[PDB]
């Protein structure tokens, strides 16, 4: 893929660059490359400012249920859990 | 034009060595001393180190080399050298799993040098490992039988050099993607061909034509089993832009290696991968690859479906005809493992337009939402699909459906699945029922029956 429909492992440096709208990176220096959305019970973050997450986001149907209303969390690090409902 | 070397013999340029349409130039082996093959030993004992063994037994005698457990060569193809961490990581991971003589063939002196000239160096690597394995054999009485030569591109013709030369005695050869180049087309002979050992199996993943497409490894079917996963043409994960592709979770070399090469070096890392996941990589017989997608080759046979790797050599029907082709599917990025799962899912509700998807819940994990279908989703009607679960999940416990459409339409319509079946590679079959219909993009669940 080039600059936009940026397949799975194609450096990234914004998420809607990614197919997956997923754009994600392990610790704050780190090359941020597309990957997954998040299934039901692996960790996620909420939808984002930011651009690039270091949890994705979850599946279609699933909550990641976690402590969003924190700002701060409201940052980078609002993680959570994926859960149907 | 015959050269002849002490221990190895004579070399001849005659055909169909050279001469043939396949191989116009008539070129020579080089050497023995500038390919300059060695054989650096790794064992459980010595997992870190090779130390450098040869066909005496002061060098057998005074390493970690024990007669008692299986030799496993691993040889290199073009342009690498033994010392190439691929062939340490193949050890480093047949050493989880077993008690084995890891034998690293290097001949850098006779591979960094043009193609055509490495294609003949092959003959005196295939001669100098056999020399190895007849002199095992003379002074420590030990069989070829427990010999396995595991050979990448050129380094599989060497191997079949090896078997050739001990005729068929070897325990097996696998060739990871044959060189194409000077052998797909010519003679058992010049080539890996299931005579040269008892089981010869391959894995063919850059089965394209080296001209046009540079696809460097061989389509034509050289071995007892020969698995083409990903259809052995193009691998998931090669098609990266070369930016991402050179900087590589880790390696600006594993990187630039797979701008180079990708797909051709991609059946060393299914054959690692493998040694450690030993029902991850089963292996669907089927007419082409064309008919295993259009899910027509699913589930194994009652024989079992070969896995594609380290453990072909544990399928029953394995030397039972040469050249049975297995079709299946892997991953783009490491643990290429994948499980293929067959479902039918059974609609309910209105007739809506949208995707199904479905997850399957398991004892040993869940997975991701996979399509099984998208378009009339007409009630009453079933709709099956096979698709390669990245997660073997157990025995399934639930199933969640879940549908989304691309337009909103107002009268607020509900699809559900009455009858979800999921079959696995083996066949067993999981029914699971729901009486209730959802929104889109809500979450169904399904439960036994
Ligand atoms: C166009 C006609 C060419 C004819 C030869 C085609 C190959 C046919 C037989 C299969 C080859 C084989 O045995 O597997 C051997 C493999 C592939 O080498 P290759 O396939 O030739 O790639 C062709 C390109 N080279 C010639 C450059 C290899 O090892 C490899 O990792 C190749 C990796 C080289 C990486 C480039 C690194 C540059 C230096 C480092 C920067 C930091
Ligand atoms: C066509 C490609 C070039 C051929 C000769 C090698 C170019 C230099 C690459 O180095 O380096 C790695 C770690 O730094 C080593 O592990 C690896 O073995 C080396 O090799
Ligand atoms: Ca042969």
């Amino acid at each position: 893929g080039i600059i936009i429909n940026l397949d799975e492992g194609e450096l990234c440096l914004n998420s809607a660059q990614c197919k997956s709208n997923c754009c994600q990176h392990d610790t704050i220096l780190s090359l941020l490359r597309c990957a997954l959305k998040a299934r039901e019970n692996s960790e996620c973050s909420a939808f984002t400012l930011y651009g690039v997450y270091y949890k994705c986001p979850c599946e279609r149907g699933l909550t990641c249920e976690g402590d969003k209303s924190l700002v701060g969390s409201i940052t980078n690090t609002n993680f959570g859990i994926c859960h149907n409902v | 034009k015959e050269v002849c070397y002490e221990r190895l013999g004579c070399f001849s340029d005659d055909s169909p060595w050279s001469g043939i349409t396949e191989r116009p130039l008539h070129i020579l082996p080089w050497s023995p001393k500038d390919v300059n093959t060695r054989f650096l030993l790794y064992t459980n004992e010595n997992p870190n180190n090779f130390q450098e063994v040869a066909a005496d037994s002061s060098s057998i005698s005074g390493s970690n080399f024990k007669t008692n457990r299986k030799t496993r060569f691993i040889i290199h193809g073009f342009i690498d050298k033994g010392e190439e961490n691929w062939l340490a990581n193949v050890c480093k991971n047949l050493f989880k799993v077993e008690s084995v003589n890891c034998i690293c063939v290097d001949w850098k002196g006779g591979s960094r040098t043009g193609y055509t000239q490495a294609s003949q160096n092959i003959r005196i690597v295939g001669a100098e490992v056999a020399y190895f394995v007849e002199f095992l054999q003379s002074a420590f009485g030990y069989s070829p039988s427990n010999v396995h030569v595991i050979g990448h591109s050129l380094g599989a013709h060497a191997a079949g050099e090896a078997g050739r030369r001990t005729n068929g005695t070897i325990g097996r050869i696998t060739g990871l993607d044959p060189a194409e180049p000077c052998f797909q087309g010519t003679p058992e002979l010049v080539r890996l061909d299931p005579s040269d050992a008892k089981f010869v199996d391959v894995i063919h993943t850059d089965g394209a034509p080296i001209v046009p497409n540079l696809g460097f490894g061989m389509s034509q079917v050289v071995g007892h089993l020969d698995f083409f996963p990903n259809g052995g043409v193009e691998m998931p994960g090669c098609k990266k832009n070369i930016l991402s592709q050179i900087v590589d979770i880790d390696g600006i070399w594993e990187g630039t290696r797979d701008f180079a090469a990708c797909n051709h070096l991609r059946s060393y890392k299914y054959y690692t991968d493998s040694i450690v996941n030993p029902d991850g990589f089963a292996g669907f017989p089927c007419a082409s690859y064309n008919v295993f997608t259009a899910n027509k080759c699913f589930p194994c046979p009652s024989g079992g479906c070969p896995q594609m790797g380290h453990y072909a050599d544990r399928y029953p029907g394995k030397t039972n005809d040469v050249g049975q082709k297995f079709y299946l599917d892997t991953g783009d990025a490491s643990n290429f493992a994948r499980w293929r799962y067959k479902v039918s899912v059974t609609l309910s509700g209105k007739k809506v337009t949208g995707h199904i998807l479905v997850s399957l819940f398991g004892n040993k994990g869940n997975s991701k939402q996979y399509e099984i279908f998208k378009g009339t989703l007409k009630p009453d009607s079933t709709h099956s699909n096979e698709f390669d679960s990245d997660v073997d999940v157990g025995d399934l416990q639930m199933v969640k459906f879940i549908w989304y459409n691309n337009v909103i339409n107002p009268t607020l319509p509900r699809v559900g699945a009455s009858k979800i079946i999921v079959e696995t590679n083996v066949g067993k079959q999981f029914n699971f029922c729901s009486p209730e219909t959802v929104r889109e993009e809500v979450l169904l669940t399904l439960t036994p029956c």
